[PDB]
């Protein structure tokens, strides 16, 4: 088991799809020296698969909401990154090993852990109320973060500010799920 | 050769003066070249480059590679 | 199994002809009126297969186009509607014929391929479907007075459906 | 046939070469600069470099 | 099985299994122990390999415990100052696991030897023994908010003439000041006083010398000239 | 095999590439010249494929009637536009260089990928509750209210020339 059969399906870990096979990515011979840095690689799967697990699984019903689905929208475009990454990635395999590997995803194992960890604490907010859990991640001051939540803020209060913006200017508020905090009596 | 080389790398940077420095001057690894420049790209951040100049790395290895790089480096 | 084995820019020039209407192809050889791909085309690619499907398609196209200029046909070798009505028929194919041409001078003299050619010709293949269905109702049917007033009819009824 | 085939891989090299230098910012320049890395260090090939432009300014 | 063993090569096993202990991950001759991480190397190596081999893992026993200062003071129950501690004290982490990689890229040449590791280190031994010494003397005494700016402010005057050490504490305190410091510029040029976690010098109250009132232990004694002039 | 794909990503099936009446496009079996994990992104890869030829076939079938349901697939394909000329441009790509692997081929569909799995349910409810005359005007409009930008985009864009009938009508009555 050479080390190169390693990177052939690490390279598919990273995505979900399974020698490492399926919580952690129990790897089953060959050396102690490479199972553990396997082991640690991998674990920006587990990071993966929830992710992409919770938009697919909120893009199948509408109760979600215009707010809730604009938020579940802002997570595709932070992983068209992780998807384009993978490809140069993939060029080189044809040199890289584990530890040039680690060099490499130092930096998407934490944008791939605010945002494994920012869907979890907004899991049944629906409407304004997700506008207002994903702005309780902005206080920390992080630069990395602060500046990486600050952004998917920028869009999921769009739909928001695009009510208030017509209750405002208009006064014809609509809409058939309940989310602007202006409750109309029929 | 490599004088007349320099010869002319000088008359396009443009005199006599000036070669004769760059002689005296001329008489006087790759990966973590390739890290340095990943670090100076985010230093510059700028992520979106960086991904693209790793790319870009392994195209030239697919088609010595470690002085080219560090002359770009260090020009920043 | 034996297979020609034919180049790929081969195909696009036999794609023109049949487009054109020209019949006695290497590729679309027709058997009853009705044009019928080869059996032992194959490319590089394509698995051999794709290749029956891609070309089954502008096949069915050159079913509309074969059709009409064999109508053309048995008009030249005094009805004055039938004869009438050809000459719009062939006013419209000399137009078509000519992007269909210039394309050809592209070839011989850029990258040309399979998918380039046909989103190229959208705007014909579109124009053309809805003549294999003004026609039908023009071929289908004794009397000279009745085929040419049914024909006639046919037109103005299909023109207030588009508009 | 050789000869032409090294010549397209020489040009390819060169557009790559072309574009990582984009990225971090001439193409004569550029190709004069290579050859004499080839050839042989490179950190006071960089110094010389420096010193000309300032001298050009 | 090192002693049945020739010389010259078993220094080449050593120096790619000690060139995966300065990550965290474990080895297969040098190995860690239970929890001030001691490690074990062998029973039966050569004398003069093992006294040359302990003198490099103060690096990895100095990194067994500053990585365990990020994955802990990043928790939300520390403000806002332990928090800018444990990442500006990440971003060095990272440039450690890039200094491992060089030597790694070097070894699948042969150009790196054991006597050869023991030259590169020496920066990486000196800079991991600072940041395990600011994550155990903010540990000591509880710090968090001011008293954790105080001790950066005298941790980095204590080395006034290192200057290899000093534009490192520099470098930490010039980052785990500014949340401190965006605070300070709500509550001079405007009233209100957010401070969610209790930290700042100045706390309100809800007939007016009992309102505000200056906390003396979160002061970062280098504003104790002006702890009066800010309230 | 690249031009292989992206003739299946066209509407057109083969040995590589079968196609079922009911399930939709997918790959037949592990292939031994290609890697076996690959077998995956592909069949992920084809959900979006089953999709453009579930929609050319109902464009070109036109199926109920009306000019309504007419216009409604005359603008179908406006917005289905994009999806093609970002297809023709992939082959120029890999024209170029010969070092570009599915992953990337993959990567390119990007916005394709998220917008066909929420512009298909509206043609479900149409064929599945016979929504005849106008009532489109207001089954479509009450899917234009969605959160998905690119979506709140493709829409508005067909709601933008079906109108065209209305005012067509509307003038021509007034």
């Amino acid at each position: 088991i050479t080390e190169a059969a390693l990177v052939r399906d690490i390279l598919y870990v990273f995505q979900g799809i399974d020698n490492i096979k399926m919580n952690c990515y129990k790897v089953e011979n060959l050396s102690r020296s490479l199972r553990d840095t396997a082991v640690r690689l991998s674990e920006l799967g587990w990071l993966h698969n929830k992710i992409r697990r919770y938009t697919d699984q909120r893009s199948l019903d509408r109760s979600f909401g215009l707010v809730g689905q604009s938020f579940c929208a802002a997570l595709h475009q932070e992983l068209r990154e992780y998807y384009r990454l993978l490809s140069v990635l993939h060029s080189q395999l044809q040199s890289l090993t584990l530890r040039r590997l680690l060099v490499w995803t130092y930096d998407p194992k934490i944008r791939l852990k605010t945002l494994a960890a920012l869907v979890d604490h907004c899991q049944g907010r629906k409407g304004g109320e997700l506008a207002s859990a994903v702005h309780a991640y902005t206080k920390t001051g992080d630069p990395y973060m602060r500046s990486l939540v600050q952004h998917i803020l920028s869009l999921v209060s769009h739909p928001v500010l695009s009510f208030l913006y017509r209750w405002i200017y208009d006064g014809e508020l609509e809409d058939t799920y309940h989310e602007f905090f202006v409750a109309s009596d029929p | 050769s490599p004088n007349v080389l320099l010869q002319n790398l000088c008359c396009r940077i443009l005199v006599a003066q000036q070669f004769q420095y760059a002689v005296r001057v001329i008489g006087s690894d790759e990966f973590l070249v390739a890290e340095k420049i990943k670090k100076e790209l985010i230093r510059q951040r700028r992520e979106a480059d960086a991904a693209l100049f790793s790319e870009l790395h392994r195209k030239l290895h697919s088609q010595n590679k470690w002085s080219i790089l560090y002359l770009l480096l260090s020009l920043s | 199994d034996d297979r020609v084995l034919v180049t790929e820019t081969q195909v696009i020039r036999e794609t023109l002809w049949l487009l054109s209407g020209v019949k006695k192809l290497f590729i679309f050889q027709l058997i009853d009126g009705k044009v019928t791909v080869r059996n032992n085309i194959i490319v590089t690619h394509l698995t051999h297969s794709c290749l029956r499907s891609v070309l089954e398609q502008i096949a069915a196209y050159g079913q509309v186009v074969f059709r009409l200029q064999e109508f053309i046909d048995e008009v030249m070798g005094p009805f004055r509607t039938y004869q009438a009505f050809m000459w719009a028929l062939y006013k419209y194919f000399i137009s078509f014929k000519e992007e269909l041409a210039e394309i050809e001078k592209c070839i011989i003299n850029t990258t040309i391929t399979l998918a380039i050619v046909v989103d190229k010709l959208a705007p014909r293949l579109s124009q053309l479907k809805v003549l294999h269905k003004v026609f039908s109702t023009g071929v289908a049917e004794t009397r000279n007075v009745v085929r040419a007033s049914h024909l006639l009819n046919t037109l103005y009824k299909a023109i207030l459906e588009y508009d | 046939a050789a000869a032409a085939a090294n010549l397209n891989a020489v040009r390819e090299t060169m557009d790559v070469l072309l574009e990582i230098s984009r990225i971090l910012n001439d193409m004569e320049t550029l190709s004069i600069c290579v050859r004499l890395c080839e050839q042989g260090n490179p950190e006071a090939l960089s110094s010389v470099i420096k010193e000309l432009r300032k001298a050009t300014e | 099985l090192p002693g049945t063993l020739p010389l010259a090569s078993q220094e080449s096993a050593v120096v790619e299994d000690l060139l995966y202990v300065l990550v965290g991950v474990d080895g297969r001759y040098v190995s860690a122990q239970p929890l001030s991480r001691t490690f074990l190397v062998d029973p039966n190596l050569d004398l003069s390999i093992r006294e040359l081999v302990h003198r490099i893992l103060p690096v990895a026993a100095s990194y067994s415990a500053v990585t365990r200062f990020i994955e802990e003071k990043s928790s939300f129950e520390y403000g806002q100052v332990n928090h800018a501690l444990a990442a500006a004290m990440r971003t060095l982490v990272k440039e450690h696991l890039i200094l491992v990689s060089q030597l790694e890229q070097l070894h699948r040449q042969g150009l790196l030897s054991l006597q050869k590791l023991w030259f590169y280190i020496q920066p990486a031994m000196r800079t991991m023994d600072i940041l395990a010494s600011l994550a155990t003397s903010v540990d000591k005494g509880e710090c968090l908010g001011g008293s954790t700016l105080s001790l950066l402010h005298d941790r980095s005057f204590s080395y006034t003439g290192d200057s290899q050490a000093q534009e490192l504490c520099l470098y930490l305190t010039k980052a785990a000041s500014a949340p401190y410091f965006e605070v300070l510029e709500k509550w001079i040029y405007r009233g209100i006083i957010h401070d969610p976690y209790s930290e700042f010098m100045v706390e309100e109250h809800e007939y007016w010398d009992q309102r505000y009132t200056i906390v003396q232990q979160q002061i970062p004694s280098f504003l104790q000239k002006m702890a009066d002039k800010i309230l | 095999m690249i031009h292989e794909l992206l003739l299946a990503l066209s509407g057109y099936p083969g040995s590589i590439f079968t196609w079922n009446k009911r399930s939709g496009l997918q790959v037949s079996q592990d292939f031994p010249f290609l890697h076996p994990s690959e077998t995956s992104v592909l069949n992920r890869l084809c959900r979006l494929g089953t999709d453009y030829i579930r929609f050319t076939e109902f464009i070109e079938q036109y199926t109920l009637h009306g000019i309504y349901l007419r216009a409604f697939c005359t603008g179908l394909d406006s917005v289905l536009q994009p999806y093609r000329q970002a297809l023709l441009d992939l082959e120029q790509e890999f024209l170029g260089d010969p070092h570009l692997s599915i992953s990337h081929v993959n990567y390119f569909l990007d916005q394709f990928q998220l917008l066909f799995p929420s512009v298909m349910v509206v043609v479900e409810q149409i064929k599945s509750q016979k929504i005849h005359g106008c009532q489109i005007l207001e089954t479509v409009y009450k899917h234009s209210c969605g959160g998905l930008p690119p979506v709140r985009s493709a829409l508005e864009k067909i709601l933008a020339v079906c109108h065209g009938v209305m005012y067509k009508q509307l003038s021509a009555w007034m």
